[PDB]
RNA sequence: GCCGGAUGCGCAGGGAGUGGUGCAUGGCCGUUUGCAACACGUGGGGUGACCUGUCUGGUUGAUUCCGACAACGCGUGAGGCCUGGGGUGCAGCAGGCUGUGCGACGGGCGGCGGCAAGCUGCAGGAGGGCAGGCGAAAACAGGUCAGUGAUGCCCUCAGAUGCUCUGGGCUGCACGCGCACUACAAUGGCGCGGCGAGCGGGAGUGCCGGGAGGCGCGGGCGAGGCCGUGGCGCAGCAGGGAUGGGGGCCUGGAAGGGUGCCCUGAACGAGGAAUUCCUAGUAGCCGCGGGUC
């Protein structure tokens, strides 16, 4: 019994994993793409693509969805027997960090002022629910030199367990007239029970007492 | 004589998995072993952080582990399945041997 | 085999070695006083009786492995004679042993009857056992 | 250039479904269409220099897309 | 009849021990007799157990030890702790319990280790 | 009555059949630093942003 | 050599470039950090920049806390946390494996300090600063355009700064320097016998050969050393193994590569000014395995 024959088939089920969400957002560009999730193990594998509109992305009624679904039964021969994809719309699209990263993605396109795209987003996430929100915007902004501005409030954690729960990150880069502008959208989830808003588990250091009476 | 193997990298999903096919286990026959897990196979791999040689020697080590959970039997293949219709709404793989 | 230990260890190689010697079991190749023993070491062993005490010394592995109810081969017995090389500057490296007389040793023991293979392992026969228990018997 | 036989059997072949073709030129023989790579990819090069067919890279492989308001066209 | 097991350890050199009610006393670590180990520490950190707690609690006391793994030294210590934790258990059994508290107090006020585990484990460094 | 390599004109059938040159990063296109270990074969730099999405842990 | 010089009617323009610019950038990483700092709401002080909050003192690895306090409440970082490590409760199964918990909090005690925070000794205990991980705000003209189907701009594009092939170089050598290796030996080296690890769990076997190596089957591994003992015996010596010669092989298309055999047997006899690392299973010694291949 090989402990290297078993890492490496779980491996190339994470492999295309890693491509399919890379072809993904370079896919759905257009769109604002939100990630995907995926239960290869299974004989059919089931994808779940989310975009935050779910009537263009299906596209001329199962038309491209299966058009798409048609190269990638060509490409990954691991599981080429039966594949599935079927897209959802998250359900705040505010909490999501890449829904707010193509956002101002696309203000910077359009040559809206960074500064008025900054504003419009952090308030969205506060009126969303959201505990804090930090958006970085790096690049050629006003001028030559480059500068990192760095928009904040409410709490973030940066270290601990609840890192990898609560907050979200997101990368998206611009390319522009003058050169290239990546923002970091970083946004703190508020604790829900049911996992739809946030993390189940509370953060650590959070406790409850309860009343004597 | 069957050989239920089922491996699996997350270890809440895969005690999830054990927990509620035992409970469709006891269901079918008394004599079905208890869930034996084998050794987690696990691997590392060990990465320089910089992408350049501006830094110190700053390594990253970033390590992968599959949980494995095994069942024998001796049943009927209709029962094997209905066992394996059990198994598919679960992300673990799986795999029989009938010898 | 519980009284193979119960005696000294190396008092048994040279009551071993000189019984393969004494019988003439095991017979010696043409180039024996000139072997290097690994391509490890820096000489020829400066005994003259090498061969007879490295017999015995096999011979009372393949004893042990049986002991221990596990088959030994020539090439896994190899590495249980090898030395670390002086490797010149380069740090002393482990290098396993001479493969090529320890084949050859182990082949006069099946002439003896002493070692009968099973399946592609040899093993330690009957006849191994009994003629250890006359000599342990005298140690 | 190329000889027009291999063309048009991928140029027949877009019209029913999608293909894709990696990088790899060294590598002969497209798991679809067993023609070389290299020839291959220039037409689609010419495809989308002529503005027919989308193209998407994601890691070494080109992924070509024919949008349906070329395909009537065609 | 009567055996019992129990097992002391160094760095990663653990030792098994069973003590038995044989004939005489005799301790055969690693199917080895204690008159003829090879190694003089291995057979004189076995001696002074039986010196500190006297020959007369090993009457009738057969220890068949085996020790894997580790080193040299650390093989010492590991049947060391494993024949005196063998020792005890076997009085905890098989025998008056206010003398095995009698001989657990001797031994722990003799050395610490030789019935509990040295924590003390190789922790690495890194680079 | 030698045997004659098969080949160019020089002695190789095939070249990218041996050492760095003949093995790419599966996303870069470079042959810098390819973890082929556990069949990788992404390079250094890319596997850093694609390890958690694997399911590595930095633990 | 070859044209991935597409495409719009020789030109236009795209595309390509390990060409240039990290002082045009993204991302990432380093460093400040092996830190303990950073900030808001409101209020107060000042015309104001600012200050207080964020502190006399005490304390802590910590702006950690006690406390006095024009501040009061909060937030990041710190902590909490996550992983591994030791102890054992239960459960399941078969160099034993992996689930689930428990167990330590500085709790108890003594003495200091007393709204104290805490410090310190001992007992108990498997354990009384275990090893890692994530790691704030701000920076730096830190490094990377040679990781990139990440990229602006500039330059090049047919006698090309494109790709590819072959050969050579990146391995040149009066010399300067960094980090390591092996040593200068007797606490050693050499020759046999004996006993022999963990990470990693795939590999042994039979035959040929003196070794390297070869061949044929093929579910399948273990070190320096230490102990015992024989020789050498203070010697540039059986220390040292540099350099070089002749032969045998391996890999590869191709040896300057590796390995093996024999022989040659250099400096080096403790290393100037200087200077690095390190507090316990640690330094050091000693091998082994993995990445590269
Ligand atoms: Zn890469």
């Amino acid at each position: 019994v090989s402990t290297k024959q078993v890492l490496s088939k779980f491996i190339e089920k994470g492999i295309m994993k890693a491509e399919l969400n890379e072809f993904f957002s370079k896919e759905f560009e257009d769109e604002v793409y939100s990630g995907m999730e995926m239960k290869p193990h299974e004989i059919p594998v089931q994808i779940t693509v989310r975009v935050n509109k779910t009537h263009e992305v299906i596209g001329e009624r199962k038309s491209r969805l299966n058009r798409i679904k048609h190269v990638l039964m060509e490409r990954f021969p691991l599981l080429r027997t039966g594949v599935e994809i079927n897209v959802e719309m998250v359900k705040n699209k505010g909490l999501c960090p890449k829904t707010q990263a193509e956002y101002i993605k696309a203000k910077l396109i359009e040559n809206v002022p960074f500064r008025r795209a900054v504003n419009s987003v952090m308030r969205s996430i506060k009126e969303s629910g959201a505990q804090g929100c930090v958006i970085i915007v790096s690049g050629k902004l006003k001028g030559q030199r480059a500068r990192s501005v760095k928009y904040a409030d409410g709490l973030l954690i940066h270290t601990g367990s609840s890192k990898e729960d609560y907050v979200k990150e997101a990368l998206s880069v611009v390319h522009l007239k003058q050169g290239v502008i990546g923002i970091k959208v970083r946004i703190m989830l508020p604790y829900d029970p049911e996992n739809v808003n946030g993390p189940s588990k509370v953060i650590s250091d959070k406790i409850k007492i309860f009343e004597p009476k | 004589s069957v050989d239920i193997n089922l491996e699996g990298t997350s270890v809440e999903e895969i005690e999830k998995v054990c927990r509620d096919f035992y409970a469709y286990a006891k269901t079918l026959v008394p004599d079905m072993g208890g869930v034996k897990r084998l050794q987690t196979k696990k691997g590392k791999i060990t990465t320089r952080r910089s992408p350049c040689g501006e830094g110190t020697n700053t390594w990253s080590r970033y390590r992968i582990s599959v949980h494995r959970r095994s069942f024998s039997a001796h049943l009927y293949p209709s029962v094997l399945e209905k066992f394996a219709t059990f198994l598919k709404g679960s992300n673990v793989e799986i795999s029989l041997v009938i010898k | 085999m519980k009284e193979l230990f119960m005696v000294r260890a190396d008092a048994l190689n040279e009551a071993l070695a000189g019984y393969l010697k004494s019988k003439n079991i095991v017979k010696l190749p043409e180039n024996f006083d000139i072997i290097k023993t690994s391509h490890g070491k820096q000489r020829a062993p400066s005994d003259k009786d090498w061969y007879y005490k490295r017999a015995a010394s096999i011979f009372r592995k393949l004893l042990i492995a049986m002991h221990e109810e596990k088959r030994i081969g020539v090439k896994r017995l190899s590495r249980k004679y090898g030395c670390a090389k002086n490797r010149g500057s380069r740090p002393s490296k482990h290098v396993d042993g001479s493969r090529g007389h320890i084949r050859k040793i182990m082949q006069d023991l099946e002439r003896a009857g002493l070692i009968v293979k099973d399946g592609n392992y040899r093993k330690v026969s009957d006849m191994g056992i009994i003629e250890t228990g006359q000599l342990i018997s005298q140690i | 250039l190329i000889p027009t036989k291999n063309i048009l059997a991928v140029k027949r072949h877009m019209l029913e479904k999608r293909c894709i073709v990696v990088e790899d030129t060294p590598k002969g023989n497209h798991p679809v269409l067993n023609i070389p790579n290299l020839q291959v990819l220039n037409i689609m090069k010419s495809l989308v220099s002529k503005r027919y067919v989308k193209k998407t890279f994601c890691w070494r492989h080109g992924y070509y897309f024919l949008e349906d308001t070329a395909v009537d066209v065609l | 009849e009567k055996k019992v097991i129990a097992i002391g350890q160094k760095k990663t050199a653990k030792a098994r021990s069973e003590c038995m009610e044989g004939d005489v006393f005799s301790v055969t670590v690693n199917n080895v007799p204690l008159r003829l180990l090879p190694d003089d520490m291995m057979a004189s950190k076995l001696r002074d157990i039986i010196t500190r707690v006297g020959l007369k609690y090993f009457e009738n006391l057969v220890f068949s030890i085996t020790v894997r793994g580790g080193g040299p030294v650390s093989k010492i210590y590991a049947v060391r702790q494993a024949f005196a934790k063998s020792l005890v258990a076997y009085y905890g059994t098989y025998m008056d319990e206010w003398t095995r508290q009698e001989i657990r107090s001797n031994l722990l006020s003799f050395d610490k280790f030789t019935l509990v585990a040295d924590p003390r484990r190789a922790e690495p460094k890194k680079y | 009555n030698i045997k004659i390599k098969p080949g160019s004109y020089a002695g190789r059938v095939d070249t990218r059949k041996f050492g760095r040159g003949s093995r790419s990063c599966r996303a870069c296109f470079t042959h810098r630093g390819i973890i082929r270990q556990y069949n990788l074969y992404l390079c250094r730099r890319c596997f850093r942003e694609y390890a958690l999405e694997i399911g590595f842990k930095k633990v």
